[PDB]
RNA sequence: AAGUUAAGGGAGUGAAGACGAUCAGAUACCGUCGUAAUCUUAACCAUAAACUAUGCCGACUAGGUGUUGGAUGAA
RNA sequence: ACAAUGCAAGGUUUGUAUUGGAAUGGUGGGAAUUUAAAACCUUCCCAGAGUAACAAUUGGAGGGCAAGUCUGGUGCCAGCAGCCGCGGUAAUUCCAGCUCCAAUAGCGUAUAUUAAAAUUGUUGCAGUUAAAACGCUCGUAGUUGAAUUUCAAAGAAUCAUUCUUUUUAAAAUCCGGAUUUGUUACUUUGAGUA
């Protein structure tokens, strides 16, 4: 059934920016996905949120500024050492230039650049161009 | 649905406001005390709060009362020993064993009695991984049928 | 036993041995700089190579990681006694744009060839 | 869905897969298979020495019109027949009926190569000269 | 270093061989109603024009403007 | 050389009232005329003249009720060597009148490609600036950008391509028959039209609007 | 579905088979007859182009025309 | 290698046939040294190139693939050809000669192996029709598993962002102040490794 709301979440903001949306409806908000969210608003590529709460699993709607190419989950949330971070941030993400690699990392998830210059690596949620 | 193909989604859904609503004037120990009697008399927890719900003027007994119908009974000392949803689908189990010694050809229902045994160990299974069911209990198709008292 | 002295290969070969161009600007190369075989070009092109991946390393890391400012400000150091860079061209960025043509000016014959002394490369040679 | 399963925790399934599967793969079969050192003649090797038992000819496939020059030998390693084609425009009568001739395979380890049917093997040297040599002649002569 | 132009609706942002998409020019008025000389500009992308969203999107536009007062 | 033009644009070019070919991409007009780009790349004035290859001549048989009938299907990659690159057909009878009409193609083709950087911004862009990725048919294909010194990693078509694109320096990838040369070229040529179609946080920025051709210079085409 | 085993059943159809044609030949197509099977009961079998040739659960995306089964409202 | 003329082409210079003085290893012999003793290495001194006979090969020239629709011979023969193909009297493929091409004191052939192979696919394949969704469902292990539990807030530096400081609850500990609070995975630092 659902297994990583924050997976379904990121697909389903992707498929609201390839049809030009600007509003769409996360359906089961998770405290991650607010937080990916968030990390996402700072470095530009969402607008507005609001996290509609119900008495359940909340919804989000969504504001888009027509400006992300793609998110997205990569699942197997491997761990990632340090060293082992340039490796993946090269298969994945477009340039070296832009695009961000979100890892969850024991002081709270941040971008790959961010735990480079931390020191921490953890596990790798997503990322965004 | 975990069986069929069925993929139907009719169900009771709350309401937003969760602390009672202004109108009802129950008090939470009449409401209580209710409770018990509907107990027993003989009704079981689903069929007790549908009566609260449509005889008395109650919607939810977890707004009236800060508990559970379920934990007011246990409370009370008149939970049964063998869980509400169990016990429905042993009785089920135990009809279509009759029917199926009765009546030896009926695959469909051999099929379908095949299914809510599955289902019953599930539920059993989940009710021994909690406290419910004792550990030694497993459900017997010889048994079954003088277990539902 | 076996020896311990540890030898290594200086060259690799091409890869595809009948393209067009690459064969024709080897040629060019050999033309201008007086070499015997294509095996001097590709021996220089290891030592580019060497350092180009080196370099490509260093870069991959960030600035003031102490690996990044040492190993990496070594490699500039030695470009620089080699006679690859001098005052400008200093920052890492810039060892990655070197090319065969900068690495066989240094070799000894194309310096003695520049500085007079012969009237060819091939005569320098 | 990717159709692998995708788990953290899910690396036996991937591994035990991979390893069943290897097994349709050609070539891996062809290399890690026992039956490379029963089933072949050479047995593992790049050469063999085989005594000649017969010249023979051999007919080309349908739509080429040749009698190829081979030669049946016997190899002295494993006791096996098998026949070898014999390169040069002359180089049949260049061998004796009995000569210890060194041959080679084809080119295709032990697929058949061209336009002949089922002879894998090119003798490549007889009475230790070398067949090439011969054919060449300015070379070599060959010494018996 | 030409630096393409924005769809003003979706920002998806357009290259040399789209056409479809389209410059939409708006002329504004002066009190009386007459012509004025100013003119404001939408880019449309060739994606919506494809879609017929593109309508709405220009609705939309209009609004976040003065031009035009429904929104929808 | 002088030619009639019929289009609007074409007029427009005749005279100097258009500056630079970018003008023309910017508000996505249709470039009809051949001429038009010929004006714009020429050996004087100009600085990087379009340097052509015919890349492949394959031949292409019908099979009529009296044997084959061949014609050539002729590829050409044109290249200015330095930002726009351009990829024409043509199928026709004669090898030489095919050439010649993929030329034209080509031209009127003809993108303008970004060129970017690997790592950190230097002097001039020289690798394509993320990876950009294009399909036709079976083959996809998509080039990463690499380090300076690099050359373009990639088949010798590719290479050939990315050198008129005025790429310098690249990673090719292909799954995919890339054997089909023309579906691979075109594919490369989807890849390099990606680039300026991508929208990096470079582009965020709502800058405002240029004037079209067709309404700065309206006045200019009711003379004629 | 065929097939198997055992009891019944046994109308029509009808592998086998037999003729009659058909054809150079016809051990087939066409026709007449015709066992086995088809049917039930009690077992086996465990396969089909068992085909949506589309594994299952999940999210999202796009409109319209319908249609089966409920529910809601209004005429 | 270099310079003269002779010849060549290019917008006077490069290129290439006659000459002819310079350079030098190799090779030969002595030493100096080397070495346990020799031999090599290097070192010096005598010898010492013009066809610099002090003589470069290997494998190719239809395509793949750089290089001939050059000359004779063969005539679905002989042969070549990793593959597609060539050969049935114009063979750009055989056998030669010439010319060219590649790599070159090396260059071929064979068998194995890695890459090419995203043709074993974790990254990273494919499964309507190309090979491939179990006839169907249940099902143990396996893998996967909704949301939820301290969120936040304020100040200083820098070019909207970066790095830093401070507090916002409860319990135990220490002379109103000050300081400990699930396990493991994971991650970071270490330590210790020939
Ligand atoms: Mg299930
Ligand atoms: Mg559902
Ligand atoms: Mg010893
Ligand atoms: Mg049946
Ligand atoms: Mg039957
Ligand atoms: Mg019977
Ligand atoms: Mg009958
Ligand atoms: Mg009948
Ligand atoms: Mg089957
Ligand atoms: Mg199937
Ligand atoms: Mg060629
Ligand atoms: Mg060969
Ligand atoms: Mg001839
Ligand atoms: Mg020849
Ligand atoms: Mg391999
Ligand atoms: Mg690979
Ligand atoms: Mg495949
Ligand atoms: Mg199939
Ligand atoms: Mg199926
Ligand atoms: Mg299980
Ligand atoms: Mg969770």
């Amino acid at each position: 059934v659902r297994m990583s709301v924050l997976a379904d979440c990121l697909k389903t903001i992707n498929n609201a920016e390839k049809r030009g949306r600007r509003q769409v409806l996360i359906r089961p908000s998770s405290k991650v996905v607010i937080k990916f969210l968030q990390y996402m608003q700072k470095k530009g590529y969402i607008g507005s949120f609001e996290i509609v709460d119900d008495h359940r699993s909340g919804k989000i709607v969504v504001n888009l500024l027509g400006r992300i190419n793609k998110c997205a989950v990569i699942s197997p949330r491997y761990d990632v050492k340090l060293d082992e971070i340039e490796k993946i941030i090269t298969s994945i993400l477009p340039s070296r230039l832009f695009g961000h690699l979100i890892l969850t990392t024991p002081y709270g998830i941040m971008d790959h650049e961010e735990a480079r210059r931390k020191h921490t690596g953890g596990k790798v949620l997503g990322f965004f161009f | 649905r975990m069986y069929g193909k069925g993929k139907g989604i009719s169900s009771s859904t709350l309401p937003y406001k969760r602390k009672q609503p202004s109108w009802l004037k129950q008090k939470p120990s009449e409401i209580e005390d209710a409770i018990i009697k509907l107990a027993k008399k003989g009704q079981t927890p689903s069929q007790i709060g549908a009566t609260l719900r449509d005889n008395y003027g109650i919607p939810q007994v977890k707004s009236v009362t800060g508990n559970k119908i379920l934990r007011i009974l246990r409370a009370q000392g008149i939970a049964t020993t063998i869980p509400e949803d169990l016990y429905f689908l042993i009785k089920k189990a135990v009809s279509m064993r009759k029917h199926l010694e009765k009546n030896k050809k009926d695959k469909d229902c051999k099929f379908r009695l095949i299914l809510t045994e599955s289902k019953i160990h599930r539920i059993s299974r989940y009710y021994k991984r909690k406290k419910l069911l004792p550990s030694n209990w497993k459900y017997q198709s010889s048994t079954a049928s003088a277990l539902i008292a | 036993p076996k020896s311990y002295r540890n030898y290594s290969k200086t060259a690799r070969n091409p890869k595809r041995p009948f393209e067009k161009e690459r064969l024709d600007q080897e040629l060019k190369l050999i033309g201008e700089y007086g070499l015997k075989n294509k095996r001097e070009i590709w021996r220089v092109q290891y030592l580019l190579a060497k350092i180009r991946s080196a370099a490509r390393y260093l870069l991959t890391l960030d600035e003031k990681s102490s690996k990044r400012i040492f190993q990496g400000e070594a490699l500039l150091r030695r470009m620089v006694r080699q006679g690859l860079l001098g005052e400008n061209e200093e920052k890492l960025d810039y060892v990655l744009g070197l090319t065969l043509p900068k690495l066989l000016e240094r070799r000894l014959q194309t310096k003695v060839f520049k500085l007079g002394l012969a009237k060819s490369v091939h005569h320098a040679r | 869905g990717s159709g692998k399963p995708s788990g953290l925790r899910a690396a036996r399934k991937l591994r035990i897969r991979r390893r069943t599967q290897r097994w349709a793969d050609k070539s891996y079969k062809k290399s890690h298979l026992g039956t490379r050192w029963k089933s072949n003649p050479f047995r593992g090797s790049s050469h063999a020495k085989g005594i000649v038992v017969e010249k023979v000819a051999i007919e080309a496939k349908q739509p080429n019109s040749a009698y190829r020059k081979c030669v049946r030998v016997q190899l002295i390693k494993n006791g096996k027949k098998i026949t070898a084609f014999v390169p040069g425009d002359g180089c049949l009568n260049f061998i004796d009926e009995n000569d210890e001739v060194l041959v080679s395979g084809f080119g295709r380890s032990g697929h058949s190569v061209g336009d002949l049917p089922g002879v894998k093997f090119k003798v490549v040297k007889v009475a230790r000269v070398s067949l090439l040599a011969l054919f060449k002649e300015k070379k070599e002569k060959p010494r018996s | 270093i030409y630096i393409p132009r924005k769809c003003s609706a979706t920002s998806r942002l357009i290259p040399a061989k789209e056409h479809g998409a389209v410059q939409i020019n708006v002329g504004m008025v002066d009190a009386n109603g007459v012509y004025n000389g100013k003119t404001e500009t939408f880019a449309i992308s060739g994606h919506v024009r494809q879609n017929g969203e593109s309508d709405a999107c220009l609705n939309r536009l209009m609004y976040e403007k003065k031009l035009l007062s429904f929104q929808n | 050389k002088n030619w009639v033009p019929v289009t609007k644009l074409g007029r427009l070019v005749k005279e100097g009232k258009i500056v630079s070919i970018e003008e023309i991409y910017l508000h996505s007009l249709p470039i009809k005329e051949y001429q038009i780009i010929d004006y714009f790349f020429q050996p004087n004035e100009c600085s990087h003249p379009l340097k052509d290859d015919v890349v492949k001549i394959m031949p292409v048989q019908k099979q009529t009720r009296a044997g084959q009938r061949t014609r050539f299907k002729a590829f050409v990659a044109i290249g200015d060597g330095n930002g726009h690159c351009g990829l024409g057909v043509k199928c026709a009878k004669e090898v030489a009148t095919a050439i010649r009409g993929a030329i034209i193609s080509a031209k009127l083709s003809l993108i303008p490609v970004r060129r970017g950087y690997w790592g950190n911004k230097i002097g001039d862009p020289h690798t394509v600036p993320m990876k950009v990725s294009g399909k036709c048919g079976s083959v996809r294909i998509r080039l990463v950008p690499a380090p300076r010194g690099t050359q373009i990693v990639g088949a010798p078509t590719t290479k050939k391509m990315l050198n008129f694109a005025g790429i310098k320096d690249c990673f090719s990838s292909s799954c995919g028959k890339t054997k089909t040369k023309g579906n691979f070229l075109r594919a490369i040529f989807n890849a390099l039209s990606k680039t300026y179609g991508y929208l990096t946080p470079d582009l965020w920025k709502v800058t405002n609007f240029d004037k079209s051709p067709y309404e700065e210079w309206s006045d200019f085409l009711e003379t004629y």
